[PDB]
């Protein structure tokens, strides 16, 4: 679902860098390599958490009960 | 398709009544021709009009099945074509199967 | 104003000896709508 705040392994905040992580991808023509250390995700632990996000969240948010279709 | 076909092969069931007709008075001769299933549809009580379209989502939230009518004609045949009487009947709800041609997905 | 259609999303209401549809189309589900009600939580 959505992206978790917190890395696991060790407790860096990685919930304010899928956002910049998607426009270093998409805006600039940036390997996912460069976007995440541009990001400042130098442990392979930190850098697995934004880098293998899925992001269902997009997906969820297309059934919305409260509006009309 | 292989329910007409079914139909077909199945061939005609034949009944005589006593009423004095060389065997046994008259001859009936019953049989199916047609085999047709429609999709699913709501009669919304009994507004009818133009009929709703159900879905699978309607099904599952429901917790009822998502079936579609079965329609069949017989072949109501007496003393071999003297007098036919056809007359589609239903035959209930047939469970119908989602993504098929008879579904509405 | 406590209940939401399932097919068009239409806030309406129930009454006693009221029929259980919608009063902008045909479909019989209603879904309940969340209030406003304190839950208390723990971030845990
Ligand atoms: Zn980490
Ligand atoms: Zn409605």
């Amino acid at each position: 679902m959505i992206v978790p705040v917190r890395c696991f392994s060790c407790g860096k905040v990685v919930g304010d860098k899928w956002e910049s992580y998607l426009n270093l991808l998409q805006e600039d023509e940036l390997d996912e390599g460069t976007a995440l250390s541009r990001l400042g995700l130098k442990r392979y632990c930190c850098r697995r958490m934004i880098l293998t996000h899925v992001d269902l969240i997009e997906k969820f948010l297309r059934y919305n009960p409260l509006e009309k279709r | 398709g292989l329910l007409n076909l079914g139909v077909k092969d199945i061939g005609e069931k034949v009944i005589f009544d006593g009423k004095p007709s060389g065997y046994l008075g008259n001859k009936l001769s019953v049989s199916v021709e047609q085999v047709s299933i429609a999709k699913p549809m709501s009669n919304d009580g009994v507004s009818s009009a133009v009929e709703r379209k159900v879905y699978p989502s309607e099904s599952r939230q429901r917790l009822t099945s998502y079936r579609g009518k079965l329609l069949l004609k017989l072949k109501w045949s007496v003393n071999n074509g003297e007098e036919n009487l056809f007359e589609v009947r239903d035959c209930g709800g047939l469970p119908v199967m989602l993504q098929s041609n008879r579904c509405h997905l | 104003l406590k209940y939401i259609c399932a097919e068009c999303s239409s806030k309406l209401s129930l009454s006693r000896t009221d029929a259980v549809r919608c009063k902008d189309c045909g479909h019989r589900i209603l879904l309940k709508a969340r209030t406003k009600r304190l839950v208390q939580f723990e971030a845990r």
